[PDB]
This record gives structure tokens, C-alpha cells and sequence, in this order.
């Protein structure tokens, strides 16, 4: 399987230098264009530039030509994005992708994409908090999960390690007192809970934290 | 730089039928845009590439048309499945640069909405921090207004709301609002309200909870 | 000065059950405390005296304990009579000093508050003066919101509210509503309306009368 | 509290022509209802109160209409000067609560900036610091991009710009973009240039000096 | 004459409390409701609340209650609105204001607002920079560049006032705990170099004030 993995985030201070990793497998590294596009929080996205592994040429946006300097390691298939002389500006998602042709069928592949955050403040893991609804009953039960207090973005919310998809809503975070709060809500039957357990799954790569927290009766 | 303008922020139409988006290039670029759909919080998707030819994967609900200036994107059989933002791009000359994105909205009927409330988690109080919070699940239009009250007075210090996009599966919109406080002041009352006010009735949705 | 500190301000239950109210003194006091109930309007009561020991006529239901510096009043069988707030006091020292006191709170299930409107009374115009007065009786809990409409607008001016404390008999809060206005400006205008919410309906309650 | 609902954020016509913004009550106000101009940068001035009657200095072109809980400002014969922020109020009813404001705009011709370029003054050149400023002046409509070149290559790090109101004679719009470098990078190049892209002209207009 | 009188600017710590002033004069100060209005910045317009100086009668936007208390001083014929526990949302525009109907006429009376500021960062005055065109039109463009002060407001006026046609003053940007803004004026080619053009920057929250001569 083509893949293209990223790391979920990275802290930096401002003036610092980051190096967003993109490993490749799956496929023939040097043989497509590595592209890496930047999208800043609510924006829209910016082509920074590609660069070919099998020779490191390169074609740069002129915008991030002294900001951006990508480069490759055949040896572990990974492709590199360096960002230095970082401001808030330089906050975003950074993707990596490439676009293959086999002589059939086109296809493209995306990397998760890594959120950079560039500030002064320091990582915070997220306190989870379970919404159980108190004993003062019909035929569906919302329960929820409060992630509050995290820094940087983002965090991953899951119910039951993702064996509860529907009805669930996960709201955008929010910024406050330099720190990052979201919720979660899940709606189950009633005969799920409270006599089945329900796991709010929350991941923080950024402090490397992972929790789950069961909603107790 | 070569301006792919995107008209319209917003494209409206409702489930099953279809819709269009528009991107003029500033100059001459022949057939060489691609069409791209971001879902909230994923990956770009590439949807066509060489103006009118699709990825693979991609149903043939998607098509893309247009050539020198003017191209459509058009979208048949829309489902809330394709919720989504939708950029145009070209790769004709250096740099590539994408459109300003133009995000699909679905009309439907009116919902009211599902108003859930929760007290202050136990292990919230060890923290010396109180949390209640007011889930309003699936309504539309997405204009509502939440509001809390202490003891029967309002309080809009120390609230924090968020709306989910418009949903993948029904359409609908969700808030949630959280009323923060410190442990001894939320130590301090008892009757804790979260008022939902929406356009699908004049009285308000109230739910509450005690200690 | 010795201090005695009374841990809370305000103690609650519900009829039948028990409350207890501590008071912490600063220095040793032995057993040389006393207790006091007050009622609103009323003077002190004295309920116990070294710390364990009754004044004649207080029921048993009041118990004192404690020795040095802790020391406990605890009431059993509570009940609306025994609404009032209650004082700690050393006279092991001089100057004898007092607790800042416990006032007695008493929960209940909710109730809507009783509305009655009263126009102004001939007696009052004809010294010019004019006010309109709005009992909300027997509501529970204390919170509630009253506002005054002339014509369809709102007065927050020239209103005077009272509250009494929690009632020694059904447990319950009432309060007065008096808007008072020049006759001149009494008679510029026709409907006169007290408008109350309360926790007990989303819809206010709503007492008018027409001049006219 | 009650709802001022002003349904649009902005409001356009042309000079001499003329405007009406609109303003929703939630619940019935009856006419206790005023209207602010806000200009840039200025305090708030009171137009009308009771819906419809002018504050002394107001012109007759100001007029207010509607009762109970529709409400309409109209400007008759706008001129540049009525570029402005409206806010409609009730004060029916407390707390008192503003709309959320209709900013006005005038539409108008295209018109081509005028562009001047200046560089650093020899006095910031003493701080260590240089700041290269390029002024747009009196251009509509107010999209506009301006690329700073250092030596024929595009900067845009350090790029601080900021656009004015609507003018309040010609009702055009001014841009000042300012590029900031250290004094040892801006002698490290020669040629700057300040180039503005605008629909008045598919060609930028193009100003530009030299360090030497 | 009618007149209210509000400081340009405060800059206060986080958590901590600030006194806004509002001294009248010209007419009897406690015949009429002294108005409150807050503006956070890009914003609209707020009610915190009204006191009428006779008797310090006073009506609260419940959602200021426990932030702003407002007091009045008769012996100075002073009005104060003190702000306390100071939060980021607290930095706004703060204006009072009183109405006056005569018998004949209704008139509105405003201060020029005090800009609160609410951020730990010190107050920097500003640099300010003369534009003079490159060496060697019917009209010449000049300018002046207001570099690097905290916290906002500053005026920029040219000739003390006396040149207000062809101005064109820039709103600040924030940048790096510091704002920047800039003034252009384009005058007649008879004018400058020939007379004296100069650019007033008064800054009240570091009581500076610079005037700065265009010089070719
Ligand atoms: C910055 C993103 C970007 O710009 N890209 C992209 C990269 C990765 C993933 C998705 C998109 C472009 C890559 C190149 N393509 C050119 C068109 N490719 C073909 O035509 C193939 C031949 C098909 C046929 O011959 N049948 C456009 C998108
Ligand atoms: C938040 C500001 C505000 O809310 N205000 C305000 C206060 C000061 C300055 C400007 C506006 C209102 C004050 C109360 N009302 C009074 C309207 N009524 C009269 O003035 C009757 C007399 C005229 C007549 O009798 N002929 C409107 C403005």
C-alpha cells in the first residue's frame, strides 16, 4: 500500500527551525514529484514547491524560496521540509503528497498532513473530563467528553477506539487563555448505556499523551 | 502570479440535485486546473486533473469542464456525503496557485434541536475548575443562541461555544457551550439553566440541573 | 481579642433533618461558650451555655459540644420555626466576643410565586404622589425578577424591593414591588403591569390594571 | 434582553442618491428607539430619537420611521461626508441594547492609484533599521496588490500594510505598504521597487529607486 | 460650554483594576444621567450602564455588574467608572456621554472615549520618521512615518491642523507587542519645498510629542 506519513504536530519557538518529515513506502521513491502544500488555520492552501528524490531538483514558490528548502534521504525513502526564521505566519498544516500514473488509472496520495505551531508557550496535554447526564430517561442517551486545556493543536477524539461512529459529533476547538478546549458528544440507546462501557479515546501527539476515559454512571 | 478567482464562497442546492462552481484564470491556461475536495479536518482530495478528467475513484457525479479562462466544476446527485470545501488550482505556470475555496452548503427543512446539559465532572472539582456544559445537537438553520443562568441571572463570563460544519449525514448544524467556573463559585449556587433560543419555536428549550 | 470563627455563613437542610454549625476560637476557651438564635426583627436568644448546657425552655433538639477550641451546635428536627441565624460567643476572656454568625437555610421543593397588583390609593394622590405596589408571595428559590411596564415601557427607576427572609412557616420567600411616580405622571399614562420571572415558568407572570 | 437586528452589514448608493437601513426588535418596542453615525476614529453621534425625531444639528436628510418592532434610517442626498457606521437602539426596554451597526458605502468609478515611493529617511538609517514606504493614494475599487522587488526579486517578509476607510471627499481608497529591513541588508541591495497591481490597469504601475 | 473630559488612553496589568475619568463642565452636573458605552476595538457599541449625579441612581447592563462599578464626585463634577479584575476583553474604547433636551432642543454630549489597554507589555513611545521624495509635478506627495509605540492611540496632524486637504492617515497594524502607522499629505509644488511642512505626532501615553519637519 502507498503511503506517506507524517508526524501529527510540532512546537517551535519563534526564530527556531523545523524539519516536517514525509516517509515514503509502498512504491518507487524516486521515481514522482514529492509536493508539499501549506494551508494556514480556517485559510486556504499555498503550493510551497516539489522536489523530484532521484536527483533533488526542485521548483520552488518564490514566497518560501529562502523560508522552505526541501530535501530528501533515499536511503530511508523520506522527503524533508525545512522551515526556518519561524514567525506566526509560518503556523499551518503542512502537507506532503505525490500523484502517480501508472498507465491505467490515476491516483493521488496525501500524507495526514503536520500541524506546525510557532509560539513561546509550552505544551499542555489536554485534561479529559467524562459528561455523564446525572440521574435526573427515553429510548437514546447523549453522553460527552470535555478536552479542555491542551496546547498545541490538535487532538484526535474517538469513541470506543472508533467502534461508535454514528452519532457522534466533535466540535472545533477553541482557543482561550492561550490554551485549546473542544468537546465531544455521542448518542447511543439507551440499552448501550449505562449497561455497556463508553470510551472517550483522546491523543495529544504533541505531549504524547494518550487517554481513555470512561463515561462512569 | 496567475489569480484563479473563485466567485462564489458558498454554493448552495439541495440533497440529490446539483451544483457548480466557477474559476476564472487571470490569464491563459489552457487546460491545465485540477479541482480539489477538502473535508473538515482531512487531506486534499484531488477530484480532476488536465481540466475535465477525473481521478481515479472519483464517480462521474464530478465533472469538470472549461478551457483558456473559464472552468466549472459540477456536482450531480449532491449528498451530504460531499460536504466539503472546493478549490480550483492551475499548473500551467510557476507558481501553481489554487482558488480561494468555495464551500458547499445543503438547504433542508427546519430541525429543532437536541439540548443535552451536564454537570461538573467529579474529577473536574478535584481540579479546583468547574465545567457545565450544553450539547445542541442537529438543528437548522445554524443562527441559535445559547444562554446561561446562575440562579436564575444570566451569566456570559467564562463561555466558550463551538459549531460543527454542516453534517455529513442529515445536514443539520451542532453547538456546544461551555460555562466555566472556579470550584468554590460553582460551590456557591444551585440551579445551573442552559436556554436554547432557535427559530423553530418562540419558547425557549430550558434544561437545568441542581447542586 | 480572641476571634471565633464560624466556618460557614450559611448552613441548609430540609424539615425533619439535622444541621450542625462549628465555631473555631483562637486561643483556649475551655468550655466557656455560649450559643444564640436570632430571629429577623427579634433580639438574641440564648440556647446554650458551657458549650453543652441549655437554657430553660430550649428544646433538646439543640446540642452543644465541644471542648478548647472546637466547638459544635447541632439542631435535630429542624424546622421552620427554627429559621434564624446563630452566634457563637467566648466569656472566658475579656472582651467577651461573638461569632460572625450562621444564618439557617432550609431546602423545599420549588413554588411559583402568588402576584397581586395594587393601583394607588385615593389617599396617596391627593398628596401628589403615586405608587403602584406588586406582592410576589411564597416563591421558592429566593431568586426572581420583577420589572415594571408604563404603556409598554420599562421603569427601573423609582422602584422600590424588598425581600423578607425565608418564611417560618412553608419555607418560602416573598418580596415587594413599589414603583412610585409624581399623580401628574400617574395619570399621563393608563396600563401599568408587574411582570415576574421566576425559575418556576419560561413565561413571566404578568399582573396589569388599566387606569382608564 | 431585546434584539436589534440590523438584517445588512453594509449599505451602498452613489452621491446625491439615497439610503435606507433597516433594523428587526425582537419583541415590540413601541418607538423608544434611536439611530448613531459613527465616523472612523470619532465618538459616536445621536441622529434620532423616539424612531423619528432629529437630535438639534442633525440635517432634515436624516429621517427615522417605524413602530413597534420595524425600524427604518434613511439618508436622503448622501454625500462622501455620511460615510459612517449606523447603530439602531432600543431603549424600551432594559438592559439597553445597540444593532450590530451598517457600515455605508459609496459606489463610484474605477480609479487609478496614485503611487509614491520613498526610502529610508537618513535618521531611521542612525537606529539601525530601514523601513521603505510605498503610498496608493485615492484608487477604487479597494482591491489592490502591491509586490515589493528587492533588486528584481519579490519580498514579502516584513511587509506591513494597511488600508484606509472610504474617503470622505472623493469617497476612494488609499493603501500604505511599508517594507522593513536592518541597515546592513538594505546596503547589501540597490534597486527597490514598489509595484501596484490594480484593474485600472492590466500593466502594474511601477515606482522605483535606486540606493546608489 | 457643554464639555466632557476623558483621558486619551490607559494601559493597565492583567488582574488589576483602572479608575476611567469623565469630568464635566458648562453646564449642572446633577440635572442629567451620566451614560457609559463600551467599543472593543473593530467592534460595535455596548451599554455598560447610566448613574444620574443627584443621587448616584444608577442602572447596570447586568453583564458588566461585577466589572463595572460607576461613582460621581460633586464636588469636582467628576464622573469614574472603575474597572476591575481587567481581562484581554476588557482592552476597548470607553466613552461617556449625557443628553440634554432644553425645552426647545435635544442634544447629545460625548467625551472622546478612553482607550483602555489591557496587556503586561510597557509603553514605548513612538519613532517617527519624515518621507521626503526622492531627488527631483504640479503637486508633491510628502510623508511621515509613526514607527513602533504602545499602546494605541497616537494623532497625527500636519502643520498644527493647518494642513487637513490631500491628508491621508493610515490605521496602526500590531506588530510584535508594537504598533506602526503612517500619514501622507499632497500639496501644491509652490508649497514644499518652498514653506515649511511638519508632521505633529503627540503620543499621551508617554506624554510625547514630536514635530517632525519634512526637510528635502
Ligand atoms: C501542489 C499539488 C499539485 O499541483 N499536483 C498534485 C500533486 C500531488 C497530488 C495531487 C495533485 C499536480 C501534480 C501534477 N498534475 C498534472 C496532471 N497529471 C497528469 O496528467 C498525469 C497523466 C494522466 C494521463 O495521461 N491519463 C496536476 C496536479
Ligand atoms: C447608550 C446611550 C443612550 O442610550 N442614549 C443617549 C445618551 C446620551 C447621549 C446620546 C444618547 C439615550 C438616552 C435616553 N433616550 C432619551 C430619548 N428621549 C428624549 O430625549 C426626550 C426629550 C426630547 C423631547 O421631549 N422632545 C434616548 C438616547
Amino acid at each position: 500500500q502507498v503511503q506517506l506519513q507524517q508526524p501529527g504536530a510540532e512546537l517551535v519557538k519563534p526564530g527556531a527551525s523545523v524539519k516536517v518529515s514525509c516517509k515514503a513506502s509502498g512504491y518507487t521513491f524516486t521515481n514522482y514529484w514529492m509536493y508539499w502544500v501549506k494551508q494556514r488555520p480556517g485559510q486556504g492552501l499555498e503550493w510551497i514547491g516539489r522536489i523530484h528524490p532521484s536527483d533533488s531538483d526542485t521548483n520552488y514558490n518564490q514566497k518560501f524560496k529562502g523560508k522552505a528548502t526541501l530535501t530528501v534521504d533515499k536511503s530511508s525513502s523520506t522527503a524533508y521540509m525545512q522551515l526556518s526564521s519561524l514567525t506566526s505566519e509560518d503556523s499551518a498544516v503542512y502537507y506532503c503528497a505525490i500523484e502517480i500514473y501508472d498507465g491505467y488509472n490515476t491516483m493521488d496520495y496525501w500524507g495526514q498532513g503536520t500541524s506546525v505551531t510557532v509560539s513561546s508557550a509550552k505544551t499542555t496535554p489536554p485534561s479529559v473530563y467524562p459528561l455523564a447526564p446525572g440521574s435526573a430517561t427515553n429510548s437514546m442517551v447523549t453522553l460527552g467528553c470535555l478536552v479542555k486545556g491542551y496546547f498545541p493543536e490538535p487532538v484526535t477524539v474517538t469513541w470506543n477506539s472508533g467502534s461508535l461512529s454514528s452519532g457522534v459529533h466533535t466540535f472545533p476547538a477553541v482557543l482561550q487563555s492561550d490554551l485549546y478546549t473542544l468537546s465531544s458528544s455521542v448518542t447511543v440507546p439507551s440499552s448501550t448505556w449505562p449497561s455497556q462501557t463508553v470510551t472517550c479515546n483522546v491523543a495529544h501527539p504533541a505531549s504524547s499523551t494518550k487517554v481513555d476515559k470512561k463515561i462512569v454512571p | 502570479d496567475i489569480v484563479m478567482t473563485q466567485s462564489q464562497k458558498f454554493m448552495s442546492t439541495s440533497v440529490g440535485d446539483r451544483v457548480s462552481v466557477t474559476c476564472k484564470a487571470s490569464q491563459n491556461v489552457g487546460t491545465n486546473v485540477a479541482w480539489y475536495q477538502q473535508k473538515p479536518g482531512q487531506s486534499p482530495k484531488a477530484l480532476i486533473y488536465s481540466a475535465s478528467y477525473r481521478y481515479s475513484g472519483v464517480p462521474d457525479r464530478f465533472t469538470g469542464s472549461g478551457s483558456g479562462t473559464d472552468f466549472t466544476l459540477t456536482i450531480s446527485n449532491v449528498q451530504s456525503e460531499d460536504l466539503a470545501e472546493y478549490f480550483c488550482q492551475q499548473y500551467n505556470n510557476y507558481p501553481l496557485t489554487f482558488g480561494a475555496g468555495t464551500k458547499l452548503e445543503l438547504k433542508r427543512a427546519d430541525a429543532a434541536p437536541t439540548v443535552s446539559i451536564f454537570p461538573p465532572s467529579s474529577e473536574q472539582l478535584t481540579s479546583g475548575g468547574a465545567s457545565v456544559v450544553c450539547f445542541l445537537n442537529n438543528f437548522y438553520p445554524k443562527d441559535i443562541n445559547v444562554k446561561w443562568k446562575i440562579d436564575g441571572s444570566e451569566r456570559q463570563n467564562g463561555v466558550l461555544n463551538s459549531w460543527t460544519d454542516q453534517d455529513s449525514k442529515d445536514s443539520t448544524y451542532s453547538m456546544s457551550s461551555t460555562l466555566t467556573l472556579t470550584k468554590d463559585e460553582y460551590e456557591r449556587h444551585n440551579s445551573y439553566t442552559c436556554e436554547a433560543t432557535h427559530k423553530t419555536s418562540t419558547s425557549p428549550i430550558v434544561k437545568s440541573f441542581n447542586r
